[PDB]
RNA sequence: AGGGUGUGGCUCGAAAGAAGUGAACCCUUCCGAAGGAAAGGGGCGCAAGCCCUUAGUACGAGGAAGGGCGAUCGGGGUCACG
RNA sequence: AGGCAGCUCGCGGGGUAGAGUGACAGAUCGGGGGCUCCAGGCGCCUGGGGCUUCCGGUCUAACUCCGAACCCACGAGCGCCGAAGAAGGGGGGAGUGGGUCACUCGGCGUAAGGUUGGGUGGCAAAAGGGGAACAACCCAGACCUGGGUUAAGGCCCCAAAGUCCCGGCUAAGUGCCAACGAAAAGGCGUCUCCAGCCUUAGACAGCGGGAAGGUGGGCCCAGCAGCAGCCAUCCUCUAAGGAGUGCGUAACAGCUCACCCGCCGAGGCUGGAGGCCCUAAAGAUUGGUCGGGGCUCAAGCCGGGCGCCGAGACCCAGGAGG
RNA sequence: UUUGCUACAUCGAUGUCGGCUCUUCCCACCCUGGAGGUGCAGCUGCCUCCAAGGGUAGGGCUGCCCGCCCGUUAAAGGGGAG
């Protein structure tokens, strides 16, 4: 499901297969996402809900969490390198 | 997230009524460029209006705690 | 003859009576009905949205039906004032010779094809011209929209109704 | 108001009206994609407003101007006894300017006035790079202003 | 307009076992069991909570929200059917020639209408019980559609009196619903 | 349906056409007009994609040199497919 | 040794589109005041007629107190041609006097691939590239051979290049049409923008009750005991009601018309316009349609974007001729 | 499917009315089939919607076509194909 905290995989764009965390719901077809410490860095901007694939893993954050705040939640669940478990 | 309120005149054969059900709209988007593109596509698609005939006059961010319509409040 | 023949403009305005002999009398004779100078609240109007011509037959039938409807509601001299504004100045003419003179080997075919007058019409040269209006009080606003809708059915041009 | 403009004929000469074809011959634009340099004054402006549907023009800057003068070829130099001598060096300018032009004794002192029919190439990347019609009012023809300089770089 | 979020809850009462798997929802109860497929409800998430049914959809237009509220009414009909039965009544109205009706397996046979020798026959849907008391016909069952369709087949077969004659009220007609049983 | 072209099959080829003073076909190097990339690295966009570097590089019609093999090519008739 | 097919500036010419009608000539719809005659009624009132005055409204190919864009004469300047390709003068030879279509401004006509005028352009006398095929529409002017880049148009397959990207709509195979095939009317079918009016001091819909009394007042009537022929209009009242609808009925009666209670607890109602679609929408020269296959978050339509393919056009190399 | 209007095609020829013979098609439905409304009791009527699978005949009068008339019939529909 697509809700706040879900970890997704980018389908289109130059990112194309990188970890990504949903942090906000913008409108009917856009959400706000960010990549805290991607090796190249998934920047903090919008993405179309058709260009992402939700995974099964999830974190616990608040709506519109800052980038620093998100990094603390992935390490709490130990997802810093556990992203590639699927 | 910056809820925006876009106001302006759109034309079909001398058509101008600046109030709230044949003239203007409300939009929720990150910046002003995104909000304008939404207005062009929604009015151009649903009413067959080319971008010559859409005259946007005022765009400004409104505070989320004061909106007349509750449809845009519910997805916040 | 079908109204599609004399609904479009074909040529200039043809009105000068001194150069045109033998014009039939128009069907419309009374253009103002009711009690003008009465005290009224609403002044709703019938406005065209195209350019064209309206025959004097269409203009008289749209008037009888509207007057009968309003007079059916309450009374005649009572609070309504029905006014039709345009006059049929233009003269429409038909090459009738296809009927009689087109079969005597007389000037048949398109030979000597200038036509003879058959009636009059109202040229509508602007977009949004007033054709009729009716004035009533506040209690009769509804029976006045319906009178103008029924009258709009017997006219060639597409119209609206405006309230003021 | 810049002091120097460049105009390019972007259509061919078949089925062109009487008035228009004669004006383009006075501006030296006989067939498609040849350019010419003129000073900006009220006399030339009224000519471009007549043949607007067949040309595009605007004000040159240093990069557009320097690039037009370099493009000359064997039948495209200036009237060095006609012959359109390809400049390619100051050698032609060390002996030709001594008739009508003045102060031009080096390729870096050729910035003042006049030229000949500069024959160009169609634009790289599609003349429909962002358009679909050279036939549309301002869609691709007419006055474009400073944008005429990036179009010259493509051709 | 687009309703951003809409969510509804259906309470599962006691003595009812609700199972949901691959969009098929079956409800088991004292009176019987009902099985219904909801594969046509696109854009709607059906959640099987521990004590209630959860239906959710987002950004519903006039056609997606019309669908959602019909699924709600269907589910509440399944719950009711397995706790209380459904009972429709039909009345037998005759003018001159008495009408004889009898049940034979999965068919109802109506004979001696306004006088005709043809025998009118009506299908009986599965899981439905039809009995004749007198001047009345009683249709039983748990699935409301099967109970309603069966009583309507009896209704439709005897209409044919309604051909070529000004109606003088001769036929079998639906009467009421919903006894506690 | 019918001729012209491209690629193939089978046939005729003494002379008048080229050719052992070397036909035809294969390798290597060099120059190169107008035009002209991509992979890699970095940045921007929801996206298709774009911008800087790679780089006017690789390439590119034509043209010039060398090596190998060595006897057919041009031309005629007809058939298949585009 | 000058010339003018174009433009600018200067200086002049004009009565078209429009606009007006108290500025002339004609037409043309209503109201107020004053004067007069006639007719009717009991000096007055009402109607018709004529003149005058004031206020508003509708028109003109053969009306004008006005008046654009625009076109044109002359002078200067610019631009181009010119002593290689030459203003004015002289001489030899013709052909032509059936045109036609598209766009645009008209006259006649119900119209016409009609007929007759003004301006521009093709064809005639013009290939090649697109439009399914196509004298005339769009691109474009072909000396010969090779290489490249584009225009019109296109990119699911036939068939070179996108099963390209974003926001929306349509359920009819609508549609997949520049020139080429659909009107008035109806649809809250669904999608959108404006108005106005009611809403937590509990709206809309619904549900139970009060759902009414003097009186069923009444005139006329055996009786219409709202609603058969004209019509008023009063409080035991407060958290409640009007002297009151459609049915109907010989007449009733009664349901319903209208106001409060009780519940309920989120928004509701009425007008205006727009998009697409549906009905309107029926033929045969014989046998199914966007060219065909086929296509449904599209391979359709609306508002935008990105990249490619594609002429003999333009660029380059070699050759030929005047 | 009439009658006109135009003068695009055929003037070194496309045999020009009616009838008979034979074939096929359209639907805007006359009968046969289905459904409904009615100022539909029944019988008979009138009207609206679907539907072209089958049928639609014999004679008197006139060169006819149209039309009038005779005795029947479920009905004795109306048009196209140079």
């Amino acid at each position: 499901a697509i809700e706040i905290g879900r970890i997704c995989v980018k389908t289109r764009g130059r990112e194309a297969g990188k970890k990504c965390v949903i942090v906000d719901i913008i409108d009917s077809n856009f959400v706000l996402v960010t990549g805290p410490k991607e090796i190249n860095g998934v920047k903090r901007r919008r993405v179309n809900i058709l260009h992402i694939e939700p995974t099964d893993k999830k974190v616990e954050i608040n709506k519109g969490a800052t980038d620093q705040e998100v990094k603390q939640a992935i390490e709490q669940s130990g997802l810093t390198d556990f992203i590639k478990e699927a | 997230v910056k809820i925006f309120m876009v106001r302006g005149t759109a034309i079909f054969s001398a058509s101008r009524f600046p109030t709230s059900q044949k003239f203007t709209k409300y939009v929720r988007a990150l910046n002003e460029k995104q909000a304008i593109e939404y207005i062009y596509s929604q009015l151009g698609g649903k009413n067959k209006i080319k971008r010559y005939n859409i005259h946007i006059q005022e765009i400004k961010e409104v505070k989320e705690d004061e909106i007349t319509d509750k449809t845009i409040r519910d997805l916040a | 003859r079908p109204g599609r023949c004399y609904r479009k403009f074909s040529g200039p305005a043809y009105t000068r009576r001194e150069y045109i002999p033998g014009i039939p009398m128009p069907k419309i004779t009374k253009f103002v009905m009711g009690n003008v100078n009465g005290d009224y609240d609403y002044e709703l109007r019938l406005i065209t949205t195209e350019k064209g011509q309206i025959r004097h037959n269409a203009l008289e039938a749209a008037r009888v039906i509207a007057l009968k409807y309003l007079s059916k509601k309450l009374a005649s001299e009572q609070n309504f004032a029905l006014v039709v504004t345009k006059y049929p100045h233009h003269v429409i003419r038909e090459n009738k010779m296809m009927a009689f003179a087109g079969a005597d080997r007389l000037q048949d075919g398109m030979r000597l094809s200038f036509g003879k007058p058959i009636g009059t019409a109202a040229r509508l040269e602007k977009l949004g011209e007033l054709v009729m209006y009716v004035r009533v009080k506040k209690e009769h606003l509804e029976a006045a929209k319906e009178a103008l809708k029924i009258a709009s059915s017997k006219l060639p041009i597409r119209t609206k109704i405006e309230i003021s | 108001m810049n002091e120097l403009i460049g105009v390019i004929r972007i259509r061919g000469w078949a089925a062109t009206p009487w008035y228009i074809q004669d004006t383009l011959s006075m501006l030296r634009l006989k067939n498609a994609f040849n350019a010419m340099i003129y000073p900006k004054d009220s006399s030339i402006q009224g000519m471009l407003n007549l043949v607007s549907s067949y040309v595009t023009w605007g004000e040159l800057n240093d990069e557009g101007l320097r690039l037009l003068v370099s493009k000359l070829e064997i039948s495209r130099g200036k009237k060095v006894n006609e012959e359109y001598v390809k400049d390619k060096l100051n050698v032609d300018f060390q002996s030709f300017v001594e008739s009508i032009k003045d102060g031009k004794l080096r390729l870096n002192k050729l910035d003042e006035i006049f030229s000949l029919p500069i024959r160009l190439h169609p634009p790289k990347g599609g003349f429909k790079g962002k358009v679909s019609r050279p036939f549309r009012a301002g869609g691709e023809f007419g006055y474009r202003g400073d944008k005429i300089n990036e179009l010259i770089r493509r051709m | 307009l687009k309703a951003a979020y809409i969510r509804e809850e259906i309470q599962i009462p006691d003595k009812v076992k609700v199972s949901l798997e691959n969009n098929v929802l079956k409800v088991k109860g004292p009176k019987g069991e009902v099985i219904k497929d909801f594969s046509y409800a696109k854009g709607i998430r059906i959640q099987l909570n521990e004590g209630k049914i959860i239906l959710e959809t987002t950004f519903a237009d006039r056609r997606k929200k019309a669908l959602l509220y019909s699924i709600i009414a269907h589910i509440k009909n399944m719950i009711t059917g397995t706790i209380n039965g459904y009972r429709y009544y039909l009345k037998v109205i005759s003018t001159h020639f008495p009408i004889s009706v009898k049940v034979s397996g999965d068919e109802v046979q109506v004979s001696n209408l306004i006088g005709e020798k043809n025998i009118r026959r009506a299908k009986i849907l599965p899981g439905v019980k039809v009995t004749v008391k007198g001047e009345d016909i009683v249709v039983e069952g748990s699935d409301i559609y099967n109970v309603a369709q069966t009583a309507a087949n009896i209704e439709s077969s005897t209409k044919i009196v309604g051909y070529d004659r000004r109606i003088f009220s001769d036929g079998i007609y639906i009467y009421k619903k919903e006894v506690i049983g």
